[PDB]
DNA sequence: AAAA
DNA sequence: AAAAA
DNA sequence: AAAAA
């Protein structure tokens, strides 16, 4: 009932990487 | 070693979701993005809107708007903005101002109080700036409160109190209006040539009195413009309007076999085209929701008056458009209404004959659930054009959530000359 | 659906599924860092590019960022220079706190 | 327990990060040369900081 | 009175030109790091000398 | 000749126009810098780009 | 930070203006340029020559 | 070469 | 592969 | 942009 306001926090990303913690971390 | 010196535009997302509650016809911020000079911003916003459960079911739809403001910093801080950039990285740090100790004394500017007590001014200011600009009646006098924590707890949960959709009583003619002008003449002499400047002078101040209160009206008057930055005021970028619907739900039981209860849930979009950003500055969205102004206790002129004369009821077109500016009580269109001074406004002189006030049986009259004025406006002029959020509690169940609540979704893109993460920890 | 396309197995062994469960990480209490910090230097608000790119990672406190946040040691971690201008976090009403129903972390 | 969904609190740089590093030129002279040997092990133990733990 | 056409002598670099930029390196060490950032500071003093004036 | 396109005025005000004569300035005892060093080194004379920039 | 090594080939201009005067029959200098290894060098010169009344 |  | 399909 | 889409 309620598709884009509900499902996930933000929006899609397009750009470049933000967080690096090391290596991957699922 | 490498030092840099510019950047690709990249392609950032400033996406995030928000959780809103308010009043009603009270204004709130709901979002807030700050920008760069240079950047490319877009925004679209998705969510849905809800009041609180009705006492009953749905009777009247309100109204919802939503608009989205530019505010460049140099509007807020003036001269000390244009040295703060001249400086560079010596500047000296802005001024900022003192908020409350509670977690919800900022609440009209969306977002959450901090620990501290200090906030920078830019949103506070800017709040001000659209207020009293775009939403107050032009001529009641303008808000300054300095600091946050000098409103009250009404204005710093909520907001600022709001104007009626416009009618008779909540769009009168402004307070400096005049059913008289004098002149000087002689004792047993007049100048006619006299006479014919002293219309002229009266023609320009009816002119200021109903038309231009504001400097930029006074330009346009004259057929020129001005710009946004010539008064110091904010840009509006995009507004929206839509009304909001739901259905019944019906009880089962024993008790309430045969009573309805009221859900209000309405999907909405507010898309703003693609801006160019010239300076440093913000960009706000608020909301606000209100009820058209259906009063209970409210009669025709005709009916209130009572004895009528050939003026009232003729409607001839020489004496409509050739006479002052009438002067009429609340008791002549409410019930028990006043005749005091603060109780008298003027109105065009035959204005019912071209509305029809709406009508409300005797039996609809304190009854839950219903939203409505019970009884009349009460207040001298300046209460009685803004909204009272305290009237429409008979209307809905108690709750936490206010009056009504969202949630919505705000995609936001911007084009920013930035560097990447990579860029900003590697020193090589 | 859960499908695992056709594989040769090469050696002896066990093959394992698992699920994991989460939610968004949303917070209550949670403000913008240029609404945290308050008094605004050049290098906090202008976006040059020359001291965004050239400055060593900063180091913030959970003050800056959470209502009640800690300023000891443990409440001390280090970000990018300019990260506040590549996101923006989520709003959430003082209406909605304390109030059950809601997937939130409270505070 | 697992970790959460990436945030700015959630995801942070590790803990081993470094926001100086120091040389040891002399009293009163400095070597150049070894000033561009001194960014070229800073660059290898950044790499090993944010990308290479494994 | 207004200015020349512009020459070596009547066009000149404006008098607030530097032609040396001080560090506060250590006794016997210096942060390599905080010199990168030295020249960050360096590049927009020179750029509102001779660009940026308004 | 001095001719302005058609300009439309927003607000009250004025509109001005200035005149400036000027000759390009040559000066009688002036000579090159390579003249008037004198003792000329390598960073003078050379012209090597890496110096230069 | 950023050191340089190389320049692009960039067009100069050394155009200037020259006032002369001599007697007759002597070798007087009028005009000179120095220059740098690999330049590309080109001149054209203009103007009027008059005698005493 | 980086959005590793 | 958190970010409507 | 309060006034069915």
């Amino acid at each position: 009932m309620a598709k884009s306001y509900r499902r996930g926090s933000s929006g899609k990303k397009k750009g470049s990487r933000l967080w690096y913690v090391g290596g991957s971390q699922f | 070693s490498n030092v840099q010196t510019s950047a690709q535009r990249d392609r950032i997302d400033l996406s995030h979701l928000g959780f809103l509650s308010g009043q009603i016809g009270r204004l709130k911020t709901v979002s807030f993005s700050p920008v760069i000079a240079g950047d490319s911003f877009e925004l679209d916003a998705v969510g849905a809107l809800r009041l609180s459960p009705l006492r009953r079911g749905l009777a009247i739809d309100s109204n919802v708007d939503y608009f989205t403001f530019y505010i460049p910093y140099r509007h807020v801080y003036g001269q000390t903005w244009i040295d703060f950039m001249k400086d560079g990285v010596n500047a000296t740090p802005l001024p900022t101002v003192t908020t409350g100790i509670d977690m919800d004394q900022t609440a009209y500017l969306g977002t959450v109080n901090p620990t501290s007590g200090i906030m920078p001014k830019f949103l506070h200011q800017s709040y001000l700036n659209i207020y009293n600009n775009y939403f107050k009646a032009p001529w009641m006098p303008d808000r300054t409160e300095a600091n946050p924590s000098n409103l009250n707890d009404a204005d710093s949960r909520y907001g600022f109190r709001c104007c009626h959709l416009k009618t008779i009583w909540s769009a009168p003619l402004p307070p400096q209006t005049e059913i008289a002008r004098e002149m000087t003449t002689g004792s047993t002499t007049i100048d006619i040539m006299g006479l014919q400047s002293a219309y002229a002078k009266l023609h320009t101040d009816q002119e200021r009195d109903y038309f231009m209160q504001r400097y930029r009206d006074v330009i346009s008057s004259f057929g020129g413009k001005t710009s946004y930055d010539a008064d110091n005021r904010p840009l509006l970028l995009m507004r929206s309007n839509f009304w909001a619907s739901g259905y019944d739900v019906d009880g089962t039981d024993q008790t309430s076999l045969g009573q309805f209860s009221g859900r209000v849930q309405q999907t909405f979009k507010h898309a703003v085209p693609r801006f160019f950003v010239p300076e440093h500055g913000v960009i706000m969205t608020l909301a606000l929701v209100r009820f058209p102004p259906t009063c209970t206790e409210e009669h025709h002129y005709l009916i209130g008056k009572g004895s009528l004369t050939y003026t009232d009821l003729a409607g001839d077109p020489t004496l409509v458009g050739n006479l002052p500016p009438r002067e009429i009580a609340m008791e002549n269109l409410f019930r028990s209404g006043g005749t005091g001074t603060d109780q008298k406004f003027k109105v065009a002189e035959s204005i019912w004959y071209r509305y029809h006030p709406s009508y409300v049986d005797s039996a609809y009259h304190l009854l839950e659930g219903f939203p409505f004025l019970q009884g009349r406006p009460a207040g001298n002029m300046t209460e009685r054009v803004l909204i009272d959020h305290t009237k429409y509690d008979s209307c809905f169940q108690s709750t936490q959530l206010g009056q009504w609540n969202a949630q919505a979704k705000f995609n936001v893109s911007v084009y920013r000359s930035i560097p990447t993460v990579r860029d900003s920890i590697m020193t090589s």
